[PDB]
């Protein structure tokens, strides 16, 4: 399910999300 | 589960045990390289855990408690013991340094690794022996190197250890292990243990900084140590911790040498003084009962003092000192839970407090005299590594939409940018690489859109800063400064402290309805 190896692939400042 | 049985069994048969001792190493080694073989032509990064957790580790940690019956001298303690160490250590790395050697001479690793990475291992050199990023087999193999890395940067530590005297240790001891535990970071960034194997040749040199510094970064990458808090905790927080014992030594060493003003003393300031600040904020009792106690605002002033007056041949210990600071907010949370009393919220809010007073510092002494700086990365760095961590956390959003002190600070270096839509780049920058995979800044620093880079060759290569298409160190400043004057119009957008673009000036200003 997880992995560890970095991936580039997946908020900018609004305090509403 | 089966697997786990083997195991257990090696580390019994060693602890019941000249030769018949390096016969049972060399019979353990001959089934493990055949496990490793079976597994490489998910078992293999696990079959190299289970061989430092129950082969290896429980021989270094003998050869401690031994070396220790030296320091508590042992002349002939010293080398006979370094003897049957020299005779069973080459072994170790062999089974280690194999592996590396078989996997990188069956595929091809250029599509998830550094391509530089076989020639730092001095490694030698068909269309598909060539691992596709997306495999599992992939990730395995690449596990498995990142796991020799770091079963060799430890294995190495502990010799240096035995193979020394005394318990002091120069800064370059540790050289051969931290390169090879470098190596280890850089492949997969992830994995907190190697910062935290780091950090321990850190307390080694005496170098408690940068050991808070990798023991908070082993705490908060993607994929922690378990054991970071616990060293970061022995350190900062434990009255009876051995780190502790020795950090505060060295504030006593430090104290003694304020009067001094060579940078070497500059730099030692700024490792250590902030230590106490953060400890006080995370471990309060701890840092009201000692010696150094009453001293926490002459800590302060001093790291403040240094920094404003001594930032240029010292910028770097800064940049960490950063890192570590906004780290340790988080370490704050994870150690003291999550605030639930008024109490517990205005502590929580008091060390907030303490880290934008940091970074206004920071803004205001430094970076506002350095935004021109084309040489030096670390100083719009600092800015990125700010908003970055700003907008990641909606808690630290309002609290710096709030602060008046750090808005002003943020409109003066925004006003000077602009005065020199979403940026993009073709590969990663310094400050990009020494964070991936670090959590407060949700693993990659998201202020680029890096949406295309996924789509370009040699992947790997740009996301470690190496690419056909390098930039000038003018070009790259250029780069951090449009990203900085998008980030910072974002962030002031929804501020609460009244700045607002003047549209005549074209710069930001502060207003008021009346």
């Amino acid at each position: 399910i997880v992995n560890p190896l970095f991936q580039l692939g997946l908020n900018e400042f609004d305090s509403q999300t | 589960t089966d697997l786990q049985e083997t195991f257990s069994g090696f580390q019994k048969q060693l602890q019941s045990v000249d030769s018949l001792m390096k016969g049972a190493i060399q019979m353990i080694h001959s089934k493990i390289m055949q496990m490793l073989l079976q597994s490489l032509i998910s078992d293999a990064h696990r079959i190299l855990d289970l061989t430092w957790k129950h082969v290896h580790y429980p021989i270094f940690k003998y050869f401690q408690n031994w070396r220790n019956r030296n320091v508590a001298p042992n002349y002939a303690g010293h080398r006979q013991l370094n003897s049957i160490l020299q005779k069973i250590f080459p072994q170790i790395h062999k089974l280690y340094y194999s592996t590396l050697e078989l996997i990188f001479a069956n595929y091809n690793l250029t599509a998830l690794i550094p391509s530089d990475t076989r020639s730092k291992l001095n490694i030698s050199t068909d269309a598909s022996n060539v691992l596709k990023p997306e495999d599992s087999f992939s990730i395995d193999c690449v596990m498995a190197s990142q796991r020799c890395l770091l079963y060799i940067g430890c294995s190495q530590r502990y010799k240096i250890i035995m193979e020394h005297l005394s318990d002091r240790y120069q800064q370059a001891d540790f050289q051969k292990p931290l390169r090879y535990l470098d190596i280890a970071s850089t492949i997969v960034p992830s994995v907190g243990e190697t910062f935290l194997q780091r950090g321990i040749c850190y307390t080694h040199t005496k170098n408690f900084g940068n050991a808070a510094y990798q023991f908070v970064r082993s705490s908060l990458s993607r994929l922690p140590s378990d054991a970071g808090i616990p060293n970061f905790t022995n350190l900062l927080g434990d009255p009876n911790g051995s780190l502790f014992k020795k950090l505060l030594n060295s504030l006593d060493d430090l104290k003694v040498q304020e009067t001094i003003k060579k940078r070497i003393i500059n730099m030692e300031i700024m490792e250590f003084y902030i230590l106490p600040l953060i400890g006080s904020h995370i471990f309060p009792q701890t840092w009201k009962n000692n010696r150094h106690s009453d001293r926490l605002k002459h800590f302060q002033t001093l790291l403040f003092d240094k920094i404003e007056i001594r930032y240029i041949k010292n910028i770097s210990m800064i940049f960490q000192d950063l890192i570590l600071l906004i780290g340790s907010f988080h370490m704050y949370q994870m150690i003291n839970g999550v605030s639930s009393n008024i109490r517990s919220i205005q502590s929580e809010t008091k060390f907030l407090e303490f880290i934008f007073k940091f970074f206004t510092h920071l803004i205001d002494k430094v970076i506002m005299k350095e935004f021109k700086n084309c040489e030096m990365f670390q100083y719009l760095a600092m800015a990125r590594i700010m908003m970055c961590w700003i907008k990641s956390h909606k808690n630290v959003l309002k609290f710096a939409h709030r602060s008046t002190s750090f808005c002003q600070s943020m409109v003066n270096l925004t006003n000077e940018l602009l005065s020199s839509h979403r940026p993009t780049r073709d590969y990663f920058y310094e400050e990009d690489i020494m964070l991936k995979e670090f959590g407060p800044t949700k693993f990659t620093l998201s202020d680029f859109n890096d949406e295309k880079l996924l789509s370009m060759d040699n992947l790997p290569d740009r996301l470690v800063g190496k690419s056909k298409n390098k930039l000038t160190a003018k070009e790259e400043h250029s780069s951090r400064v449009q990203v900085l004057v998008y980030s910072n119009k974002k962030f002031l957008e929804k501020n609460c402290c009244g700045f607002k673009l003047d549209t005549e000036k074209k710069r930001y200003v502060h207003t008021a309805v009346k």
